[PDB]
């Protein structure tokens, strides 16, 4: 899965 | 900023933030949600090869979750990690342990004392010495005689998930993944529900309900464990003019210091693992199954046994079962539906959950094991050197709880003695005892927290501290020249 953290 | 880099959602470029800072794209849309928008829960979180929304959903299928690929390791999902060794406890390694799982030695009557009832388990407890003398493990067939309150039989997870909510959140072990994540109870339980269909294996430890007005009536600790609680002991469930007297002096402490560790709910799928440890603090621990069969393997808390388990948990080795390397040091004991298992202060254990099972139990601390309580902390402080782990997973104010017992209770104890004749060994020599196990081990404290400072947040000010042992030592004093006198 795609996933990101900010 | 970007429309596209919106959430979701939530429609919003920032999560009222635990979502952490963490989004998810959708394989089909490309649209971001945040990981509290996905309406996915966190054990999901690294399922599934191609995630889709729920926008697209009915025209799209569910997502797809990973081929199983490495099902010998905890990444089965990795199949760069095909080549590596077996785990425990992936799911081959589970598997595999299951067949031979039955080899490993039964106890010596040294180490675990099978009692019928809680009658016999009251003589037998009182034989060896009480709570102040508690070294070995308990197994009581019939819980009549303990004292301890419990749901009737025909009860289960459906009543479980009714009293405490199907939204309520608890943390959940992926087995197979030997990881924790969060999972709605209503989630578990049709998980739970589906006994022919389980990819992966789930079972939760950590589900403590003294907070549920409900539960915390249907399942109690035995009498001898509530008498005995160190936590109980500060945090008394009492009222009115008790509760205003324990107010009237500082002896109040707000609910939410409370360790909330004595009530835990406990339900596992067959084929469940929970490997080797220690339970934190060194905490003594109650376990009633309500449903099911839990296998427990066992290791006595001696030097050589510990040196052991603490080079097992700090080595990065992942292949290696405790017990081939412990030197015939783990034994087997079953317990079966209706049975007790009672473990004092130090004992490294596994358990295996040979079949779907409810269990009721829970930790605490007394007095008659603050030596090994304190020298499983050490243990726990020397791993933790090395490797970094979470601190929800260590016992919770473990420190200011022994401020607060030394504070509330000793030291007024030793006051109360040192003001008439008294010698404390008379009538009191368990508590003379631990008073001084219990002051050396803060004088460490204070001196550690001298040589660089507090932690960070809160509680205590090392003010307040330095007060409280400059008190102690006074009494302590007094009394040890109370008795060179007789
Ligand atoms: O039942 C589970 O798999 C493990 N439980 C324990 O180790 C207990 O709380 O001491
Ligand atoms: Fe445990
Ligand atoms: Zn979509
Ligand atoms: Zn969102």
């Amino acid at each position: 899965a795609r996933t990101k953290q900010t | 900023p970007k429309e596209s880099d919106r959430c979701g959602g939530c429609g919003k470029f920032t999560h009222e933030d635990k979502n952490d800072f963490q989004w998810i794209g959708c394989d089909s849309c490309q649209t971001w949600y945040h990981f509290l928008c996905s309406g996915l829960e966190q054990f999901e979180y690294y399922l599934y090869e191609k995630f889709f929304c729920p926008k697209c959903v009915p025209h799209t299928g569910h997502s797809i979750r990973y081929k199983v690929v490495a099902p010998h390791r905890y990444r089965w999902y990795s199949p760069n990690e095909k080549h590596l060794g077996i785990e425990v406890g992936s799911k081959t390694w589970i598997e595999d342990f299951i067949t031979r799982e039955n080899t490993v030695p039964s106890p010596t009557d040294d180490e675990v004392c099978i009692v019928e009832d809680g009658y016999e388990f009251r003589r037998e407890f009182e034989k060896l010495g009480g709570a102040d003398n508690w070294g070995k493990v308990f197994m009581v067939k019939d819980m009549d005689g303990l004292n301890m309150t419990m749901p009737k039989p025909g009860f289960d997870l459906e009543d479980v998930v009714k009293i405490m909510g199907s939204d309520y959140e608890v943390d959940t072990i992926d087995v197979y993944n030997q990881s924790t994540y969060s999972m709605k109870l209503d989630t578990f339980r049709k998980l739970f529900r589906d006994t022919k269909n389980r990819p992966l294996l789930y079972n939760f430890l950590s589900l403590e309900f003294s907070d549920n007005n409900e539960m915390k009536e249907i399942a109690k600790p035995p009498r001898f464990v509530q008498e005995i609680s160190m936590v109980n002991r500060l945090w008394p469930d009492v009222s009115g003019a008790e509760y205003i007297k324990l107010l009237q002096r500082e002896e109040y402490l707000p609910e939410d210091q409370r360790p909330k560790v004595e009530q835990f709910c406990l339900a596992g799928m067959a084929g469940s693992y929970t490997d080797f440890h220690v339970d934190f603090g060194g905490s003594s621990v109650y376990y009633h199954i309500l449903k099911g069969e839990k296998i427990f393997y066992i290791a006595a808390p001696t030097e050589q046994n510990f040196a052991a388990y603490q080079a097992h948990e700090t080595s990065p080795d992942t292949t290696t079962w405790f017990g081939d390397i412990a030197n015939g040091a783990v034994k087997r004991v079953v317990i079966k539906e209706g049975q007790t298992l009672l473990i004092p202060a130090g004992w490294i254990h596994a358990v295996l959950t040979p079949v779907d099972s409810l269990v009721f139990g829970g930790n605490f601390l007394h007095l008659g094991n603050l030596e090994m309580q304190m020298r499983v902390y050490h243990l726990e402080n020397a791993i933790r050197k090395e490797i970094r782990s979470e601190e929800k997973f260590y016992f919770p104010n473990f420190e200011l709880l022994h401020w607060m017992y030394m504070r509330n209770v000793l030291l007024e104890k030793i006051t109360e003695a040192n003001q008439e004749g008294s010698d404390m060994r008379e009538q009191e020599k368990n508590i003379w005892t631990a008073s001084q196990i219990m002051k050396a081990e803060m004088e460490r404290w204070m001196d550690r927290e001298l040589r660089l400072g507090p932690e960070k947040n809160a509680i205590l000010p090392t003010d307040d501290k330095n007060k409280i042992m400059i008190s102690v030592r006074k009494q302590i004093e007094i009394q040890t020249k109370i008795q060179n006198a007789k």
